[PDB]
DNA sequence: CAGGATGTATATATCTGACACGTGCCTGGAGACTAGGGAGTAATCCCCTTGGCGGTTAAAACGCGGGGGACAGCGCGTACGTGCGTTTAAGCGGTGCTAGAGCTGTCTACGACCAATTGAGCGGCCTCGGCACCGGGATTCTCCA
DNA sequence: TGGAGAATCCCGGTGCCGAGGCCGCTCAATTGGTCGTAGACAGCTCTAGCACCGCTTAAACGCACGTACGCGCTGTCCCCCGCGTTTTAACCGCCAAGGGGATTACTCCCTAGTCTCCAGGCACGTGTCAGATATATACATCCTG
């Protein structure tokens, strides 16, 4: 549905906060919705997929953490 | 919408479709015509293969447009796979290449056909531009322009570097002159 | 009636929200959103609570490097704020 | 303008010689191949030009022209004119101190293709005897430029009517090298509003062998009395 | 035990077994695990150390991710060893450019 | 005397040019490039299948491991006519 | 008589022109002998009587120059974002910044 | 009635208390240890392996991950590092 | 002194491939300490690699496997 | 004023360097058979995921005034593009010399491998203090008179 | 600039659950034999890398010129920020099924290793062609009498 509006407008503007950015123009929200979309798309996808090799129906944080190195972001902690 | 069908021979059928056609509707409409049928079909467009279950409209297919019709082969252990890539040579990279302790007997065929293809669809569109530079031989540039060129294979191949290949000759709008 | 100029409440959040270490998007919200991207691969996919956590820390981390290279992008062509071509430029400098 | 308000002929009128539009050089170039562009046409029957006179088609941005038939657009293909001639509407006016003028005969809009100064092009040992077998003969309107530093141009023989011109230091026209056909070639431009009857005069720019030329009758105060080139040779 | 003889507090007998059932050569050398081992001391030793300087210059005995995270950072070697790695709640260092500093 | 059996890729990429494009050359040192684009892909599509493995605690490649790989490696439309043709290989192999 | 020299092509023109030439071939652009002595001062400092195969300056050469040429056509992009069209320092430095490489 | 789950928490544990006296450490900052300590390992393992490939050798001796660990680390960091891994195979094998 | 070897003109064709149209005086400067740096880095992966192997040249398996290492993997020559 | 020798552009038969195809040979691939262990499948358990509910209250939504920063035009000067002429290393070919890559042979030290053993290290549970949170004052920063 | 005011910081007080340690156990780590192929090492061959040299010429260089583009200033205007007020839904604690991850039991087929055999693939001659080159040849230039 409609629900990736949840991340709303102070969120996005919080994330800013702790990037640096000091004022943000009325279209970065919807910009960055799209951005964070496509991103989290490809992670779940390849999350999906070491998920459906290994026979479970649950993803698990460790599927998680080998998609995130899968693409150069490694992830400590999981 | 009228659009044309390219065969690997040179032939070229005209169509006319619309933006709600499948794909499948299309390879339908080439049997029609042509005679092929639609499962040896392979349709390429934009340098993307073409999925039976989508819309021209997905691919924004419009007027005029040319489709590409490659015919997908249908039929020593590679010629028990019908395929050009050695199997045997695989399987034994596999096992003397330090991957796992045991390799599936599945394995080299698997990805024997995946190494062939993938070096078919790169082949196939080198070829193709090179042939529409008016040259025979397949030359850096072409594979260059290959890579480059196709969106999904730029992708796989983003952070590569082909040797003598130069770019794609790209403009930004801004430095041309004004008014 | 004392009102603080336009900017200096954005450099005190600044200073906060580098200070604090916590996730910066709503919990659930986030939730719905995973799991919807997840509808359209699988159906009634279950997720433990560290991979949600796991993909909260990464979009948290992956936004906040996108946004302090495009106020990079900002600063660099003489302006204070963020605009949609500065991201756009950002990830095109990236590689996507 | 119309400063320079009978139109005179070509062969009242200047020195007669022969009316050329083709190639009818010396010998010859500029070896650089243009290919055919995939710029889009929005043509068919002349709603719009093909590689327009002014939008963005790579061709023309860079003083490059098409040929006639082998770029993707065919033959809308705006950017195809020196080989079309695709000119503008001057004229012969006779003035008692200018000389011959190009009056403009149709308001010009800037910025666009006027005209194209086509003649011999020759080297520099037959160039020296063509100055030389000139100036013993006694002519007293010289026409020696320079296509490039190697070659040279000369239209009192068998030219066009980009002869009856002259050096203004306020220039209206200008002149620009363009290649057509892996052939290097000049052509006068507008940069100004230009309107039908002043004559279209610009910067000769003249590096004269002579001491002794015929003052800039231009009037302004940027005329320093002279032509003004680069070297003093 | 071979960690007391080499001079060593990681497992050289685990580093071992992993090398031999981790996919890596036909044949693992003696030396291998203890040299890895080593090199894995030293790697530990230096994050842990500048997040133990970072915790008490955070007044704090205990080393949380916050910590590890300023140790990374605040190293360029190991920032370039780790510029592809991201610490979970570790946040940002304070920077804040100087364009957007009040004149 | 010969000097070394050195193996390439090099006349199956040529098989290969010439079932799609019989009148089609190549040069020498695009089917070195051709070759080492090949490697690149075997090795990038075995290192996964490796790490499917270690990950599973499974000591053996099988089909579904290269299978998963491919489709993890190849961004799209290309994933799915690679395991198109490599479940056509596998079924007409392993049923002849 | 006299030499006319007429007006010369506008700044850019040509710049333009050499744009599409290089963007149309695929020739090396870096001279091969001054790369290759730079490629033997670079390694002086790390091995004494260092000799190199041809291939390897070759493919160093290759890898060089896609290198920059990539460097420049991202600065090209960010100085075109900057409403200007002459690359600065500042424009390769930020490049490199959001590349990663600093 | 649970399966074994090794870590490097105890030798993380050892190291920091060699190497600070009164310290303690989160269970969170032994995770990120414990991950980061199976990466690190994952890397010059596995260049190690691409490095005996290379060569034609089927063996990972000192020599393998020496250079290994000289190619992943820089500058300063390679330096101790190769200094610290020569000391342990002269202490051990003595 | 050979990095200025890498002249002026040749800084500026590379640049004409990149599609850099005017480029500042102040460039060349930078290009060639990026030019030492990545040469610098390249150079002493191969070596190496050179000294592990027991040989004094640097063969182009060599550096091709040291940008591979650093992501910029070169096809053409093995 | 006059032809002959000479310089120049033009079309050309030919020369070169890279590519397609035939030749011998050898080593690795294919086929066949056996053993053992990884994995496939049935069965059971129980952790922790999903779903729900209710109260709190903090953050999000929303509205509005206003200011300062984005954006566009203008103007100005200087630096960079283009071009010409001068020079110099780049490139090419040609030649010579030897370092070292690459292959082989032989041997041995070193690690695979296996069985027995035992303690290091891991799960479970248990304890107390560092820290998370709160309240009150103190300092610190900001802004408008 | 200084007083008012808001925000944040510091400093003690309380509670709490998680760090840190101990206890029992088990299987993986260690030790000792036993062996078999990887590699260390010496030697030899032959390619190719470095060094030099002459010659030709294409690109680099330095300066001159000029224009157009970078950069600073100024005006406008509009949009996002600060903040107050209202609302909504996240969040936290608690509970209830129950699904499915994880383990167990046991079987069995698939793959490593070995052995046997021969032809597919690789190095190498041999022939053929885009693309560059020295060469006959027509027309204009100088060249001396
Ligand atoms: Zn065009
Ligand atoms: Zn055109
Ligand atoms: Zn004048």
């Amino acid at each position: 549905r409609d629900n990736i509006q949840g991340i709303t407008k102070p969120a996005i503007r919080r994330l800013a906060r702790r990037g640096g950015v000091k004022r943000i123009s009325g279209l970065i929200y919807e910009e960055t919705r799209g951005v964070l979309k496509v991103f989290l798309e490809n992670v779940i996808r390849d999350a999906v997929t070491y998920t459906e090799h290994a026979k479970r129906k649950t993803v698990t944080a460790m599927d998680v953490v080998y998609a995130l190195k899968r693409q150069g972001r490694t992830l400590y902690g999981f | 919408m009228q659009i044309f069908v390219k065969t690997l021979t040179g032939k070229t059928i005209t169509l006319e479709v619309e933006s709600s056609d499948t794909i499948d509707n299309v390879k339908s409409k080439i049997q029609d015509k042509e005679g092929i049928p639609p499962d040896q079909q392979r349709l390429i467009f934009a340098g993307k293969q073409l999925e039976d279950g989508r819309t021209l409209s997905d691919y924004n297919i419009q007027k005029e447009s040319t489709l590409h019709l490659v015919l997908r082969l249908r039929g020593g252990r590679s010629s028990r796979a019908g395929l050009q890539f050695p199997v045997g040579r695989v399987h034994r990279l596999l096992r003397k290449g330090n991957y796992a302790e045991r390799v599936g007997a599945g394995a080299p065929v698997y990805l024997a056909a995946v190494l062939e293809y993938l070096t078919a669809e790169i082949l196939e569109l080198a070829g193709n531009a090179a042939r529409d530079n008016k040259k025979t031989r397949i030359i850096p540039r072409h594979l260059q322009l290959a890579v480059r060129n196709d969106e999904e294979l730029n992708k796989l191949l983003g952070r590569v570097t082909i040797a003598q290949g130069g770019v794609l000759p790209n403009i930004q709008s801004v430095l041309l002159p004004k008014k | 009636p004392h009102r603080y100029r336009p900017g200096t409440v954005a450099l005190r959040e600044i200073r906060r929200y580098q200070k604090s270490t916590e996730l910066l998007i709503r919990k659930l919200p986030f939730q719905r959103l995973v799991r919807e991207i997840a509808q359209d691969f699988k159906t009634d996919l279950r997720f433990q609570s560290s991979a949600v956590m796991a993909l909260q820390e990464a979009s948290e981390a992956y936004l906040v490097a996108l946004f302090e290279d495009t106020n990079l992008c900002a600063i660099h062509a003489k302006r204070v704020t963020i605009m949609p071509k500065d991201i756009q430029l950002a990830r095109r400098i990236r590689g996507e | 303008s119309s400063k320079l308000p009978p139109p005179q002929l070509f062969n009242e009128a200047c020195r007669t010689f022969q009316v050329i539009s083709d190639c009818l050089y010396g010998s010859r170039s500029s070896d650089h191949d243009a290919l055919d562009c995939d710029c889009a046409e929005d043509w068919r029957d002349g709603k719009n030009h093909a590689c327009g006179e002014d939008s963005d088609c790579i061709n023309r941005a860079t003083k490059i022209e098409c040929v006639i038939g082998d770029c993707n657009c065919g033959e809308g293909c705006q950017n195809q004119r020196f080989q079309r001639k695709q000119y503008a509407k001057v004229s012969v006016i006779k003035t008692e101190k200018k000389g011959y003028g190009l009056r403009a005969d149709t308001d010009l809009q800037p910025n666009d293709f006027i005209y194209e100064y086509v003649g011999e092009v020759i080297n520099e040992p037959t160039f020296r005897s063509r100055m030389l077998k000139y100036d013993k003969e006694g002519i007293k309107h010289f026409y020696f430029m320079s296509l490039t530093k190697n070659e040279f141009v000369d239209a009192t023989k068998k030219g066009n009517l980009g002869r009856f011109c002259n050096h203004s230091c306020n220039p209206n026209c200008y002149v620009d090298k363009w290649v057509v056909g892996d052939k290097l070639r000049m052509g006068i431009f507008a940069a100004r509003y230009i309107k039908a009857g002043e004559e279209l005069v610009f910067n000769y720019n003249v590096d004269r062998y002579g001491a002794d030329p015929q003052p800039c009758y231009c009037g302004e105060p940027n005329c320093v009395g002279f032509i003004g080139g680069k070297t003093q040779t | 035990g071979r960690s007391s003889r080499a001079g060593l507090q990681f497992p050289v007998g685990r580093v071992h077994r992993l090398l031999r059932k981790g996919n890596y050569a036909e044949r693992v050398g003696a030396g291998a695990p203890v040299y890895l081992a080593a090199v894995l001391e030293y790697l530990t030793a230096e994050i842990l150390e500048l997040a133990g300087n970072a915790a008490r210059d955070n007044k704090k005995t205990r080393i949380i991710p916050r910590h590890l995270q300023l140790a990374v950072r605040n190293d360029e070697e190991l920032n370039k060893l780790l510029g592809r790695v991201t610490i979970a709640q570790g946040g940002v260092l304070p920077n804040i450019q100087s364009v957007l500093l009040p004149k | 005397r010969r000097k070394t059996r050195k193996e390439s890729y090099a006349i199956y990429v040529y098989k290969v040019l010439k079932q799609v494009h019989p009148d089609t050359g190549i040069s020498s040192k695009a089917m070195s490039i051709m070759n080492s684009f090949v490697n690149d892909v075997f090795e990038r599509i075995a290192g996964e299948a490796s790490r499917l493995a270690h990950y599973n605690k499974r000591s053996t490649i099988t089909s579904r491991e290269i299978q998963t790989a491919v489709r993890l490696l190849l961004p799209g439309e290309l994933a799915k006519h690679a395991v198109s043709e490599g479940t056509k290989a596998v079924t007409k192999y392993t049923s002849a």
